[PDB]
């Protein structure tokens, strides 16, 4: 029923401004107010501010206010927030969430959050994830691999065969290479038997530079 | 309110006493 | 659905921590902050019964008004039941900021937008909010300050009009100004101003409204009858020193074609009073050749009808109060308490 | 005023046991403490609202309790789906505060991991770059060493590993170990074995290749 979609992550520079969107639907989006909460590097969450559709009126935390501007269009069902003056300590994910759908008062506990979105604060740029592959030679049962290397920034969404392959599949956590560049490896386990019987390839997205890749990994 | 107090105060006006809270009245 | 419910509430306020006036003092503690996006939600077309002299919020306004005042009012002697107290009587700061009544969550206040509504019965455009609104705790006799006001005409709340042992709250539409100065250069001597002209045209349609509900009866005022010079006296408070005024100029029969403008009332400072927090007298110090100053509005006024009107064709009033829940009644008349999932 | 302040911060238990996280305020706020569950890479899902209130679509061995200044989330019967992280909030109004978090670990059987190692593809020779992957699967407590031997001639600064974050189900882990060198580094040499070091393991167990094989 309810959803909330937000923008797609993106990259700015030691102060630049971020213009991050969030797009609902399922409810009468007038009635009902819209939050924005952060989570950064290794750290818990901090609600930013509370915006009303229906005034336009805003709040802020104190940490957080002379910084924040939330504003909205009724028509397209969509708030949307934007951050001034970044830092490297900025580097966070960004979520709207909503309160849950009641007439009733007393109910301003977010039950809807949006998929959140990345934004990197970095003196990097949009890389390309150069994908290669990691075939079986086997460990007990098969293991084979997409190596997406030497990019930034954060996310890279991947899929096995278009998300059929999910069981056994492992994405790792990207690390930050020496080189300035987010390296990540997703791996997956199928029986043996099906090496030759099945195709194994992987579907990598990489939104910030808007290329993605499919390779097939060959068992060589 | 003294309730008591107050209409025998208030019967010094040819009043009769009643309790404002915890003040007294006369009529 | 939901049901009448007398829960525990918790007070929201505006205070600032760091001034060390009394009531942002200890709202600074007791209550939280405030919201800034009160969630206001009209009951689609309801129908709700109130009975604004049978409401639990006024006993809980009650003590937290009375636990503000005795914990943050210095005293120099309290006597009460059998027994005398000392204590130190610090000089302070004094200006009542709006406090806000809030539900915990499992329950809401219902609240009437009935434009001429008495308090009593039902509403027609319920409403629920999970907090009431800024209700500064303003502590007076004979005339309500810094209150609500009626959104259109003059409206009288009585818990039983033929009952003249009961208070009558007239609630008016218009605002008066009245000017209470304690200058320097008497030390005790005060007076009080207010606009003879703007007053005594409220006045007038308070009389009227009053007759409306009296069958065309004559309307009398009448200087209060006898007691406590608490009621006999328009009692409020000022930069913590408590004013007591002589409103007899005030409700002036006569002064309703020419009569003049700027009324001119006596008013005095007390060290010994009543209080109002329990039957007993408390102790308290003068003023320091400050020019002691509050400018208040009038928003109503507290009322007593006689019992010889049986006869006659004129019902005569007096100036009232004493009974310090019926100031809270003047502003949590159209709220009350109900219990939902 | 309003400060809640969420203990501990970290907790580790078994599967059936049953842990319990607090959440302690500055000044009253009439219970309106909702409990968020934020598992890994998720987003969070509120799981009791109203103080006490449970949210339908979550199990009932996740309680809410107490009053006032006081609450308390009591997880009965742990299991391993639970893995994840708990914050308290109030919503009485603005501003509706977060707690500090509660990470929360599961204790399990020592697991043992399974061992592949991966040679790079010619793609990558091409690019002019080798690039070693070592795999731990399925492995269970955390601590975990893997050593390079190019030749048998110890590395260090080349590799950087990383590990999943404890699994929904099973409630382990797996490490890739990943060994950067140049075309030219990987034409100058022939055996390239990852050394690990699991508890789960009797001794160090190792699996290596020769280039060209
Ligand atoms: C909403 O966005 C659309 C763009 O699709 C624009 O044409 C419209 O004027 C916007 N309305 C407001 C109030 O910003
Ligand atoms: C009820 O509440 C307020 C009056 O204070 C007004 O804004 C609203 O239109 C009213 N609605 C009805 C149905 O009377
Ligand atoms: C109070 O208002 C009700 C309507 O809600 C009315 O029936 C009643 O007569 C009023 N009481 C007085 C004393 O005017
Ligand atoms: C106030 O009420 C009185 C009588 O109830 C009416 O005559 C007057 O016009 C009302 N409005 C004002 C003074 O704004
Ligand atoms: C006369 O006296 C009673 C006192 O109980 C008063 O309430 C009432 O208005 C009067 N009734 C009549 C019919 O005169
Ligand atoms: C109103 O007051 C009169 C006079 O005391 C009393 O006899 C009568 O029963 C009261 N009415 C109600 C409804 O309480
Ligand atoms: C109260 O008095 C102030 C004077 O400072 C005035 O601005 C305001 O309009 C008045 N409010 C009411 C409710 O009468
Ligand atoms: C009140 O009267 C005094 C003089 O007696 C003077 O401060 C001023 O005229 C009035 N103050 C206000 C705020 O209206
Ligand atoms: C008293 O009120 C009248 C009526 O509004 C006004 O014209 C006059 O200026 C006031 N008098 C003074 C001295 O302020
Ligand atoms: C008010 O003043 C008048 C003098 O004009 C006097 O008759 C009356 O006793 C005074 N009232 C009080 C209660 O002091
Ligand atoms: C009341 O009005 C009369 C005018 O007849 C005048 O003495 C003065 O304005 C007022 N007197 C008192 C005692 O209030
Ligand atoms: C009423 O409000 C004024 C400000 O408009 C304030 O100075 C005064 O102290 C208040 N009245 C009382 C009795 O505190």
């Amino acid at each position: 029923q309810v959803q909330l979609v937000q923008s797609g992550a993106e990259v700015q520079k030691p102060g630049a401004s971020v213009k991050v969107s969030c797009k609902a639907s399922g409810y009468t989006f007038a009635s009902y107010d819209i939050n924005w909460v952060r989570q950064a590097t290794g750290q818990g969450l901090e609600w930013m501010g509370w915006m009303n559709p229906k005034t336009g009126n805003t709040g802020y935390a104190q940490k957080f206010q002379g910084r924040v501007t939330l504003t909205r269009n009724t028509s397209i069902s969509t708030a949307y927030m934007e951050l001034t003056s970044l830092r490297s300590e900025d580097t966070a994910v960004y979520y709207c969430a909503t309160y849950r759908i009641i007439a009733a008062v007393g109910y301003r506990y977010f039950q809807y959050w949006g998929q959140g979105t990345l934004v990197t604060v970095s003196s990097a740029s949009t890389k390309g994830p150069s994908v290669f592959p990691l075939a079986p030679s086997s460990g007990g049962t098969a293991a084979l691999g997409c190596l997406v290397k030497d990019y930034f920034p954060e996310p890279v969404t991947v899929s096995w065969n278009s998300g059929a392959l999910t069981s056994g599949v492992h994405t790792f956590p990207a690390v930050l290479q020496s080189s300035g560049l987010y390296s990540l490896s997703s791996v997956v386990t199928v029986p043996s038997s099906s090496l030759g019987t099945q195709t194994y390839i992987c579907n990598v997205n990489h939104k910030p530079s808007n290329t993605k890749v499919d390779k097939r990994v060959e068992p060589k | 309110x003294n309730l008591h107090f107050c209409q025998l105060r208030c019967k010094s006006l040819g009043l009769l006493g009643r309790c404002a809270x915890t003040y007294c009245a006369c009529v | 659905v939901w049901k009448d419910a007398d829960t525990t509430l918790f007070c929201a306020s505006d205070a600032k921590a760091h001034e060390t006036e009394v009531h942002n003092v200890w709202a600074t503690h007791a209550c939280v902050p405030t919201d800034p996006n009160p969630q206001e939600i009209h009951l689609e077309n309801v129908t709700e019964n109130f009975n604004m002299w049978k409401n639990n919020m006024v006993e809980q306004m009650q003590e937290d008004v009375i636990s503000l005042w005795d914990q943050s009012l210095q005293p120099c002697v309290k006597l009460t039941g059998g027994s005398v107290i000392k204590q130190a009587c610090p000089k302070i700061s004094f200006d009542p900021i709006p406090i806000h009544y809030c539900t915990p969550a499992g329950y809401v206040i219902l609240k009437c937008n009935d434009k001429n509504f008495n308090g009593t019965g039902p509403c027609k455009n319920v409403s629920s909010v999970q907090c009431t609104h800024g209700i500064k705790p303003v502590v007076s006799t004979q005339l309500l300050l810094n209150g609500s006001l009626a959104e259109e005409e003059i409206i009288i709340r009585s818990e039983n009009l033929t009952n003249n042992a009961k208070t009558i709250i007239v609630h008016l539409n218009k605002s008066v100004e009245i000017n209470c100065t304690r200058p320097s250069n008497d030390i005790r001597k005060a007076y009080c101003e207010i606009n003879g002209t703007k007053w005594n045209k409220v006045l007038k349609q308070v009389t009227e409204k009053l007759k409306e509900h009296f069958n065309n009866k004559t309307i009398i005022f009448q200087p209060p009858s006898g007691g406590d010079l608490e009621i006999t006296m328009h009692s409020f408070n000022c930069r913590g020193e408590f004013f007591y005024c002589n409103t007899t100029q005030l409700f002036n029969n006569t002064c309703i074609k020419g009569c003049n403008g700027t009324i001119t009332l006596p008013c005095k400072i007390k060290q010994i009073i009543n209080m109002w927090q329990g039957t007993g007298q408390a102790m308290y110090a003068p003023p320091i050749d400050g020019k002691i100053n509050c400018v208040s509005n009038i928003t109503g006024i507290l009322l007593t009808r006689d019992g010889g009107a049986n006869n006659t064709s004129n019902e005569t009033f007096r100036p009232g109060g004493g009974n310090i829940k019926d100031n809270w009644r003047s502003e949590l008349y159209k709220y009350k308490v109900v219990q939902i999932e | 005023d309003i400060q809640l302040t969420q203990s501990p911060s970290s907790l580790s238990a078994s599967v059936g046991d049953s842990v319990t996280i607090t959440c302690r305020a500055s000044q009253g706020f009439g219970n309106y403490l909702a409990w968020y569950q934020q598992r890994p890479g998720k987003v969070p899902e509120v799981l009791i609202y109203a103080a006490t209130t449970l949210q339908s679509g979550v199990p009932s061995r996740f309680s809410g309790s107490g009053s006032g200044t006081d609450f308390t989330l009591t997880i009965s019967s742990l299991q391993p789906e639970d893995v994840a992280t708990y914050y308290c909030q109030k919503y009485n109004s603005a501003p509706f505060t977060f707690g500090q978090g509660t990470r929360l670990e599961i204790k399990r059987t020592v697991a043992a991991p399974s061992v592949f190692i991966f040679p790079p593809s010619d793609e990558q020779l091409k690019s002019g770059t080798a690039s070693v992957v070592c795999l731990l699967n399925n492995f269970y407590p955390r601590e975990a060493k893997v050593q390079w031997k190019v030749d048998n001639a110890l590395q260090s600064g080349n590799s950087q590993e990383s590990v999943t974050e404890q699994d929904s189900k099973d409630s382990t882990y797996s490490l890739s170990s990943t060994l950067t060198l140049s075309k030219a580094d990987y034409e100058k040499h022939k055996v390239y074995a990852c050394e690990v070091t699991h508890q789960g393991l009797s001794s160090p167990v190792t699996k290596s290749f020769n280039r060209g094989e």
